[PDB]
């Protein structure tokens, strides 16, 4: 559902997000162009599962900096709960400090402009979007809630596009083809 | 497709999508190219015009017949040009197809 | 677009197949109700690469078969192409044989139905679809052309739903809490 | 929360997502739950009623207390029970929710 598009401009927002140093900043997704984007939906802050995937994505933030990549987290919660949950000690079922942004969707159009919205419930499934450097689309994940995302394959299919797109810095080739380029007998 | 066989250089080919190369199979291509050069097939490679007339080759199989023929030091290799739109290249490439010019 | 959401039945549809013996049947999804079923998109028999990723879960269909999951693949190509590029060696870019049924999608409607076609190109995206055994969707995943999709990932999310799947066959406790059961 | 601390049969628990045990982690909680079990916060147990008022009692936390608890072949474990519904249910398990009674 929704306006995500694979090979159109992903859409985007301006929310309020709370930032890896604990400030709060109005973001958007062409703040980041220039970079390729993992920007993922989880559905609520504060539940009884320890948010294990979050962890795991800021934890290995390091990985998607060497392949100039900026993750992103999105809930529904206010961005005021995404700042206690990482004040929050993981003994508590908290998320702890965070090397990542984290987007606050509290009028649920993000998750909606993405189709990930889980309407009878008014939360997001756990959708997670590969955008390029140029803010085209390039990849949509979307797991029902149970089972989580894989930081393994998402680095993979990041260095998969942009082997290709690099891959796309080419020059005409000096060469034409003709009677004389006819491979010899 | 154009009718005989086109020694391309190595060089202008242009090979976007990786490919995982067997060292035993390019070994035992080197060896054959070297022997029985006829029994080796032309890949297929895909000539497309850019915007302003621009040439390009484009190479998405063949990779242990390419991989064997560099290692051979060898300046072309024998292929079966196609000629094919930037639409055509679309196909392989989605939202990687450059704007050729 | 489309008609493909998560947690709701699966679209279903019926179309021609080319079988793993090689013959045309054809097929609805609802066919496959009581298994897991992998339902995965490629844009066309017969290009220049070669179909590594239909190769590789035809390959791996017993890993699958172990998890009574279906694994189904198609494009918007007929059945009697399909069919052809099966009989195709593999040294010529072709599939050879398969352990898995190919749907063939002419009209274009199951490609949309599953919001995965490119409609200027008239061919699907690199969409796959994991389905439960109640038909009911589970997963989506749609890659842009260039890229292919893991069957090591694709394994883990159908293990995944199928672990909580089966915690879900439940009693009740036949146990109230009460006075009686604060602890001392 | 409900008020006190109810000690939860480990049978009537259901847990129904993965988690990965540390066995170490394990044995170290084991030790200290023989030796200072009010040092071992209890578990929070989400108790859900089902259509015909049927009861379960869910755990979606504290994977190395309940799996030390199961070592120590405990018949109950402290919990604070939280009432919950099946909305609250659907959120954990999506399409795998079953249809309590
Ligand atoms: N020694 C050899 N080893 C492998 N193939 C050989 C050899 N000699 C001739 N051939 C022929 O060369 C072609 C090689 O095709 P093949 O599909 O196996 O590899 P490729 O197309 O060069 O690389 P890839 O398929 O990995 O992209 C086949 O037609 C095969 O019959
Ligand atoms: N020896 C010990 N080892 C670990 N934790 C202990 C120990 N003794 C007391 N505790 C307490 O028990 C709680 C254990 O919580 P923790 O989040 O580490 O694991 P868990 O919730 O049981 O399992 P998981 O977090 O993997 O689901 C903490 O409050 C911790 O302070
Ligand atoms: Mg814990
Ligand atoms: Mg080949």
């Amino acid at each position: 559902s929704g306006n995500a598009k694979i090979g159109h401009p992903a859409p985007n927002f301006k929310a309020t997000a709370v930032m890896p140093d604990g400030q709060f900043k109005d973001i958007s997704l062409s703040d980041y162009k220039g970079k390729y984007v993992v920007f993922f939906f989880y559905p609520l802050d504060f539940t009884f599962v320890d948010p294990t995937e979050i962890i795991a994505f800021s934890d290995r933030a390091e990985e998607f900096k060497k392949l100039n990549s900026q993750v992103i987290g999105a809930s529904v919660d206010s961005h005021f709960e995404h700042l206690e949950w990482v004040n929050t000690p993981k003994k508590q079922g908290g998320l702890g400090p965070m090397n990542i942004p984290l987007v606050s969707d509290p009028k649920r159009t993000i998750a909606q402009d993405y189709g990930v919205l889980k309407a009878d419930e008014g939360i997001s499934f756990r959708g997670l979007f590969i955008i390029d450097d140029k803010g085209i689309l390039r990849q949509i994940t979307v797991n029902d809630l149970p089972v989580g995302r894989s930081v393994d394959e998402t680095l993979r299919l990041v260095q998969a596009f942009q082997f290709t797109d690099k891959h796309g810095e080419v020059s005409p080739a000096g060469w034409k083809p003709g009677s004389d380029t006819i491979c010899p007998d | 497709r154009i009718a005989a066989v086109h020694c391309v250089p190595l060089s202008v080919l242009i090979r976007p999508l990786p490919s995982v190369l067997d060292p035993a199979k390019v070994q035992s291509l080197v060896d054959t190219i070297r022997e029985d050069p006829d029994s080796v097939p032309p890949i297929d490679v895909l000539w497309i015009k850019g915007a302003q007339g621009g040439d390009y080759f484009y190479s998405f199989g063949g990779a242990h017949r390419y991989a064997a023929y560099q290692q051979l030091q060898r300046e072309t290799i024998p292929a079966k040009l196609v000629q094919s739109t930037l639409s055509d290249l679309r196909v392989y490439l989605g939202a990687s197809t450059p704007d050729l010019q």
